[PDB]
RNA sequence: AUUCCGGUUGAUCCUGCCGGAGGCCACUGCUAUGGGGGUCCGACUAAGCCAUGCGAGUCAAGGGGGCGUCCCUUCUGGGACGCCACCGGCGGACGGCUCAGUAACACGUCGGUAACCUACCCUCGGGAGGGGGAUAACCCCGGGAAACUGGGGCUAAUCCCCCAUAGGCCUGGGGUACUGGAAGGUCCCCAGGCCGAAAGGGAGCCGUAAGGCUCCGCCCGAGGAUGGGCCGGCGGCCGAUUAGGUAGUUGGUGGGGUAACGGCCCACCAAGCCGAAGAUCGGUACGGGCCGUGAGAGCGGGAGCCCGGAGAUGGACACUGAGACACGGGUCCAGGCCCUACGGGGCGCAGCAGGCGCGAAACCUCCGCAAUGCGGGAAACCGCGACGGGGGGACCCCCAGUGCCGUGCCUCUGGCACGGCUUUUCCGGAGUGUAAAAAGCUCCGGGAAUAAGGGCUGGGCAAGGCCGGUGGCAGCCGCCGCGGUAAUACCGGCGGCCCGAGUGGUGGCCACUAUUAUUGGGCCUAAAGCGGCCGUAGCCGGGCCCGUAAGUCCCUGGCGAAAUCCCACGGCUCAACCGUGGG
């Protein structure tokens, strides 16, 4: 037969052209400032993938069904998704602004490191930013709840520093 | 192999049995013709090498093993392909320490810490018996060794007997029958290295082989292939087992 | 720079003693081959004529580094074992 | 997302096909800043033809020689030490490459061999006694254009040959010790024959010597292991505008031959064997694990990674060996090509690079044995175009860039003017990295500096009722349709839309399609009920009672390699990728 190749995480819409969808679309990438369509994209695709494990699970019967029911719950609620007392029904219920607010730049941006998206993902980017000890220049990387609080500037970089000029416009707002 | 023996071996193809990374190069050690089979047992380079860590790459461990450094049963190997199977002893008498290779829950080949008391003994299943020349009888053992004893003694022998055997001197020091409630190991198969006491014994027409029975610690009871259960003592197991 | 050793270990076999180690440096370039040796051997006590360093690694974005060396107690045993170019490369003996 | 939209009329409802809109693969237009990971790159036509280099060696602890350096006494010599070829041993049957043939026990799976071979390796039981012989290397003389090759002299061995003993094989007569489900098997005792072993060799210490003490080795027997040979049941293409096929053909008896069973092959005796449930013949094709697509049921493919098969210009045939009718070993024929002094002699890259040819269609005549392995060796080691490392390439997948902030102005999305900030990326250095390098990673100095295209713009289908050219001409158009001097549809400007390091064109497969229908379609008038009836195989078959247990259902043993697929956790910055577990 034929040995293996890598396939694309993302899917592409059915139709490239239906006026709600675009409109629908227009208003999340200018809110979240993404590079291209195929980032979000990639988003949506996780959520279905959810999704589609939880139709299968509630229909399921057996020892390894639970043993699956309990992990994704599990997965679930460390990523921040869900509250720790949630069921598998609450899975169901998800929808894409939930993902989208778990991204890096919208984190840094909500915890008051930067005035705006743009600012935070350039922030991230170019290095000024380290999560848990450690510097990630990636602005989709999708933060964990147990780290979140440990998301500061890097202690090498000019930003930590309480008199620079920059990070005491970022203060005043 | 269009005109004769292979002499070489892919890691993908490598036996299921190994703890080895299957992606990480494209080939692997072909072990040597000797005591076990390919199924149940594994060469002595990964041992010395992957295992035990006592070498970084397989030039250092060849020095290792031509100074004389490993012992297995008592007697010192230096090939390093030579392989290492069930109920093997493995000794390093200049750190000294032993160990007994076993197979694990899941099928695979593990080192259990055994002490020095323990190391001298070796069990061996009968895997045949046979008349040789002058009338003597050799008994054929589950990893191809044999041994040789009088017509006097032919009743005290059977296959799927056990003999417990001193090495290296290889002189017998015990004999443990099968029977109902005797103490059994599972080295093969769905139930492998479960352990328990023989319950029952059925057989079946032309040639199928027999299976028996077995009763575990906390009650349950489960099936397997004759050949496949290892007896290890009488109502208690006579070495030490995980 | 400051360095943490994290394992020392044994080998009877060989007749050397493994140790690995991290160096902690924000704000530095990665330490030199000699700097990390002399650090070592003095944190150790150890003769430093057979003492090699194995590697020293660097990650993205972290400010440690981490370490690897061996050492002998004899330099017959470390010249028998070694191979040629990590003598080179630490500069215990010259090239041809 | 288990989906629809345009097209038959002056208008309508149908049947039915064509087109649009999605994914993946090959070629191709225009255009391109960066890094990481991976099983990607002369497979489609030509299994066409090939200059040059490399792709298989190793052992001085099997043996006699040549040359060199030192030491002792040396007229000599005897030593140590290092090189070189030759004899001798093991290997070259694996690894690498391609998919022509093949519809077959080739392949997948479960079983069998009580019908068989196996050098290297493991365990136990035994043995190593006595003789003989040549020859390379080396010295003398050569022959031939070369490829090759002659005579004479002398020498050794773990080289070769005898004799003995052990041992093996065949047949006849007895006995009942073993394994097994079951003995044409194993074991013991007679008897007649045939074949027929071995290297106590090599190295090192104690040895005054006597002789031990280790190290590596030689031969026979019983068993295993490893690698195979052979056999059976079952499973998977298209054609009736191919209907009968076979005559060593099907079986029996007696032999030969083989490692082994067998019409495998002979001599004799019969008339069997296969077939509308598709034989025979023709077409196309290497098989599978898997891969693409789809809600699923399905439909299509089987180059790259792993397991099996086959081949080395086409067709036949042998030597050596444990194993070959042998890709870098031999012979003949056919067909090409090369060198000759013309008498003769050589060569087939479907190995890595490189060249020509064919085509729409595919890379460097590079570095290394440091890793993973294999062959040799007592070992240290040596060799390997396997494999590892780089070079060229819009091969696949993952993560980024082409600035950010404040205050004003503007046609307020965006553009401009001021003031500030950062350095992923770019330029120059130090370290680490690597077999050596190059990338990568950590620091230092400079500076918004070094970085946007392609298609579309009448409807389907998101986006202009603006301006200038052309005038049924030129052109566009998947489909429907535009263009005839007042073009939202052609050509250009200015705007606008989609996707974006990409975006369009051509060809193929799936979906769309319930236009192949088991799930799940139709046949009065739209394609479609034989002009009518009788009946053989096949399919479908009334009620009750008893038995069986083949189908069917439940429980449990032995199997269906790894990779690939899904889930959690852990390691590379996260991921792609890789590891430990569960399916
Ligand atoms: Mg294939
Ligand atoms: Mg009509
Ligand atoms: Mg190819
Ligand atoms: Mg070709
Ligand atoms: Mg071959
Ligand atoms: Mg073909
Ligand atoms: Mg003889
Ligand atoms: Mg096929
Ligand atoms: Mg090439
Ligand atoms: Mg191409
Ligand atoms: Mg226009
Ligand atoms: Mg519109
Ligand atoms: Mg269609
Ligand atoms: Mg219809
Ligand atoms: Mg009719
Ligand atoms: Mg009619
Ligand atoms: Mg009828
Ligand atoms: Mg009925
Ligand atoms: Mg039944
Ligand atoms: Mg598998
Ligand atoms: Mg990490
Ligand atoms: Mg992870
Ligand atoms: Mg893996």
């Amino acid at each position: 037969g034929d040995p293996k190749r890598q396939r694309k995480k993302y899917e592409t819409p059915p139709h490239p052209w239906i006026k709600e969808r675009l409109d629908r679309e227009r208003v999340l990438m200018d809110k979240y400032e993404l590079k291209n369509k195929k980032e979000l994209w990639k988003h949506e695709t996780q959520l279905k993938n959810f999704r589609r494990r939880a139709r299968r699970l509630l229909a399921a019967r057996g020892k390894q069904a639970e043993i699956e029911r309990e992990q994704l719950l599990a997965r679930l609620k460390r990523l921040g998704l869900l509250p720790e007392d949630a069921v598998l029904d609450d899975v169901l219920s998800l929808t894409i602004e939930d993902i989208l607010e778990r991204r890096l730049q919208t984190i840094v941006y909500k915890k008051g490191l930067a005035r705006t998206m743009r600012q935070a993902r350039q922030l991230i980017v170019h290095g000024h930013i380290e999560v848990n000890g450690q510097i990630i220049r990636s602005p989709s990387y999708l933060v964990l709840k147990e780290e979140e609080d440990t998301i500061t500037y890097a202690r090498t970089s000019p930003f930590a520093n309480p008199q620079h000029p920059e990070r005491m416009m970022i203060e005043k707002a | 192999a269009r005109k004769g023996p292979k002499r070489h071996l892919k890691r993908l193809a490598a036996p299921t049995s190994w703890y080895i990374e299957r992606k990480a190069y494209k080939w692997a050690v072909r072990p040597r013709p000797g005591p076990h089979n390919m199924r149940t047992s594994i060469p002595l380079l990964y041992i010395v090498r992957d295992y035990l860590g006592y070498a970084k790459t397989a030039r250092e461990a060849r020095k290792i093993l031509n100074e004389g450094k490993f012992l297995v049963d008592g007697r010192v190997r230096k090939d390093y392909k030579f392989p290492v199977g069930i109920m093997d002893v493995v000794s390093i008498p200049e750190t000294g320490e032993h160990y007994r290779v076993l197979p694990n829950r899941i099928g695979k080949l593990i080192l259990h810490p055994i002490s020095e008391e323990e190391a001298n003994i070796k069990p061996l299943r009968i895997r045949n018996k046979r008349m040789v020349k002058g009338a003597k009888i050799q008994l054929n053992f589950h990893d191809g060794t044999n041994h040789l004893i009088p017509l006097s003694e032919k009743d005290n022998y059977f296959t799927s007997y056990t003999v417990l055997m001193k090495v290296p001197e290889r002189e017998i020091l015990e004999v443990l029958p099968f029977e109902k409630g005797a103490y059994v190991f599972v080295t093969q198969g769905k139930n492998v290295a479960r352990k328990g006491r023989i319950v029952e014994i059925k057989k079946f027409p032309m040639g199928w082989p027999d299976v028996v029975t077995i009763e575990d610690e906390e009650g349950e009871l489960f099936d397997t292939l004759k050949e496949y259960a290892f007896v290890v003592g009488r109502d208690k197991p006579r070495i030490s087992l995980p | 720079m400051e360095i943490k050793i994290t394992e020392v270990k044994e080998n009877k076999l060989i007749g050397r003693k493994e140790i690995y180690f991290e160096i902690y440096h924000p704000g530095e370039p990665t330490p030199s081959r000699k700097d990390v040796k002399g650090k070592l051997v003095a944190m150790l006590d150890l003769n430093p004529e057979t003492t090699v360093i194995q590697y020293i690694r660097s990650y993205f974005g972290s400010y440690k580094s981490k370490g690897y060396a061996k050492y002998y107690y004899d330099k017959d045993r470390m010249l028998y074992i070694e191979p040629e170019y990590i003598l080179i490369r630490d500069g215990i003996i010259e090239k041809k």
